[PDB]
């Protein structure tokens, strides 16, 4: 209720670059899950959120490479005896490859998977992810079809080449006398940022995650 | 920029208050201040340049930087064929001499 | 089409612009030679130097005509009217633009005629004009026998004043330049009058499907504003 | 004896003229190289920039001493005060002169210390200075424990801001410049007050056959004034 007034003095654009306005490490995904679904699976996207997703969603096509940095953190249940320095594997499953059904699947040990083996009491593990897309850059608005058949035609918006690819992450000592629940928590870092043809700003509520239809208010 | 019929016209005044002023509440009160005599008959759009404006966060609100006011100084004068009612629209911008810093989250969901 | 821009003012005018300067002489400031023999005046740059619009007046089928008598029309107006209510001593030109707004259907003809020294008539009777009735403000007069110029004179050699003709079929704007008008080099502005602008329908209006209304925007602009001097330090 | 002439006041001083310039630097205009960060502002140079004689104040045996905060105390005064209520940005420095009246047989010590951001105390109590507290106008304040300054620290220290001595067996009259004194170009005048002029009774006046009132007088004048245009053109 106060109305306040101050001079400002300001020099320098450096501030309002798109590489400093797109490179800040957010949030990107957060589960828990107990001891014994079993692991840790999730896509990678960006719209997950709605503040990074109207961040994002002001241009088009955004090229950008991924820094992924994992903070674990486990909680206990019910007598105490301390956080025990449990093993966690982490894993990048690419596009073309298959992902794991359950905490002894085979691919866990496939040899063409990135994998990061990191422990609770240690640092955040961190990889960078390059820009492992079929085109040249990455798609938020995609105005048109997968294919030429049905059940795809149900599939507007969506083209195969803006996935990702899917982050696994698995306890590997999982097995404990008395219990734990984990909570993952995945920072995104996009790096060297380019991007073409800025787009109006999204102003009315998102109705879905991948389908970019709107409601009131 | 003013949408109406070919052979409409008249006037407006275009006020622009600076900073800790008070808005004009009539015409005679926008004239003595700095104004254009805009006559929309002639010219289709005009281009106002506002000179500087400020404002941050500091309950604590930034103050008013100013206000850009329209009165209409004759009476809208169109042909017996053409349409009584007609539309004005407006765009806004900024200089290459804008800044912003401490970047932070939008409120708008 | 262009802008007359005048320090924190501008109107849109029409690509004519011919700006009949009157007796072909631009305002300027008073010569040092002529400022020796009397007080020294101090020029204001700003903001006195700018258009004053007023209320846009109405142009029917019977209007007389109106007349406004400068500096009267702006003694209370702005920087100007404050200016001239502290300083007793006056001495400026004007530049007087008149528009008006019409359709292609429109038609009538005003003569813009900057009348100096004009004294009113009071038309059948031997007694003066009042000062009620020379000093009009900014709302101005209105002729009552616009054909004998309200002072006897004739309406048809009034064209040997500086004069604009305005025909709605070939333009709707006139811009006439006024220089200092007086016997003096400097008078006061409170109780005389330098000129008159005056606009007459010589020309009916005249419509069939039109507004039969056809706004009159008129706007004065002093030129080179002299006044006394108010601070001059007394010391020494 | 020599004359402090400036614009359209002039004040009859003694020879001794020391002129203490506050951290030996002169008032001057806001350099261009940080003038392009924020607007543009218009120097008034007539006539802020003109001595104001407040009030004589007057010097008793048992005065604790007067405080004037600036530009308080010339926020309704003159040309000054006219221009801080139409302009929301201000920025100058300031002259303070103050002059005593005294016979050879008076004696007493007034010290005229400037303090930059003199914060109230309000002894004894947790809530802060209400706004008549702080705001005293042209009149000015008292102060109420000088020992403290009232703002808790010392008057024993008080010598590190500019401070000029007036000793009535030595002279009887100080002269203090004042630059720009703000973390920021330009600021609020009618909520901020940058300066505090404070004359403070260090040793009591006393006299036997004296009048025992020694009237003090004080003069503040406004060195480089800068406000925020606002005649700006919009046009283009």
């Amino acid at each position: 209720a106060i109305q306040t007034r101050a001079v400002i003095n300001q020099h320098g654009t450096s501030e309002t670059l798109v590489e400093n306005f797109l490179g800040r490490a957010a949030l990107v995904m957060m589960k828990d899950f107990e001891y014994k679904q079993n692991f840790f699976k999730w896509t990678i996207n960006t719209r997950s959120y709605v503040q990074l997703r109207r961040k994002f969603e002001l241009f088009t096509y955004i090229r950008f490479d991924s820094e992924i940095t994992i903070v674990p953190t486990i909680r206990l249940y019910t007598s105490y005896s301390g956080l025990p320095n449990l093993t966690l594997q982490a894993m990048f499953v690419p596009v073309g490859a298959p992902t794991p059904k359950s905490q002894d699947s085979y691919e866990w040990q496939s040899a063409c998977n990135p994998s990061v083996f990191f422990k609770i009491d240690d640092p955040p593990a961190r990889m960078t992810i390059p820009f492992m897309c079929i085109n040249s850059a990455y798609g938020m608005f995609y105005d048109g079809f997968a294919g030429f058949e049905k059940t795809a035609n149900g599939l507007y918006g969506i083209n195969p080449a803006n996935t990702m690819g899917n982050l696994c992450i698995r306890v590997v000592n999982a097995y404990q006398p008395v219990q734990y629940t984990i909570t993952i928590r995945i920072y995104l870092k996009p790096k060297h940022i380019k991007a073409w043809v800025p787009r109006p700003p999204r102003t009315m509520p998102y109705m879905s995650i991948a389908n970019t239809n709107y409601t009131g208010h | 920029m003013f949408c109406g019929s070919f052979m409409a016209t008249g006037k407006v005044i275009l006020c622009y208050t600076p900073p800790g002023g008070s808005c004009p509440t009539d015409r005679e009160s926008a004239m003595l201040g700095t104004h254009i005599v805009w006559d929309f008959g002639l010219q289709s759009s005009i281009t106002l340049v506002i000179p500087w404006i400020s404002g941050s966060h500091f309950k604590s609100i930034n103050a008013n930087v100013g206000y850009v006011t329209c009165f209409m100084q004759t009476n809208l004068i169109v042909p017996k064929e053409a349409a009584t009612s007609t539309y004005i629209i407006g765009f806004a911008a900024a200089k290459n001499d804008f800044s912003l810093r401490l970047m932070r989250d939008s409120p708008d969901i | 089409v262009l802008q007359l821009k005048l320090g924190n003012s501008a109107i849109v005018t029409q690509e004519a612009a011919n700006m009949c300067c009157a007796y072909g002489e631009w305002p300027s400031y008073l010569p040092d030679n002529e400022a020796t023999a009397i007080d020294k005046p101090t020029q204001p740059e700003t903001s006195t130097d700018r258009f004053y619009t007023l209320k846009s007046v109405k142009w029917e089928g019977t209007s007389t005509g109106w007349w406004w008598k400068l500096p009267d029309a702006l003694n209370q107006t702005g920087m100007f009217g404050q200016n001239v209510q502290y300083h007793y001593l006056y001495r400026s030109g004007f530049l007087c633009h008149v528009q008006c707004n019409a359709t292609k259907f429109h038609q009538g003809a005003l003569l813009v005629v900057a009348i100096p020294e004009h004294q009113l008539g009071k038309y059948n009777t031997g007694t003066s004009a009042s000062f009620d009735d020379v000093m009009k403000g900014k709302t101005g007069g209105v002729f009552t026998h616009p054909y004998v110029l309200d002072d006897g004179t004739s309406l048809a050699c009034s064209l040997i004043f500086p004069h604009q003709w305005i025909n709605l079929r070939t333009n709707n704007s006139a811009t006439i330049m006024l220089p200092w008008m007086n016997c003096a080099p400097m008078d006061f502005a409170l109780r005389h009058n330098q000129w008159t602008l005056a606009i007459i329908p010589v020309v009916p209006l005249n419509t069939s499907g039109g507004t039969t209304m056809v706004p009159i925007t008129v706007s004065i602009a002093p030129m080179c504003c002299e006044f006394n001097g108010l601070r001059n330090a007394i010391t020494q």
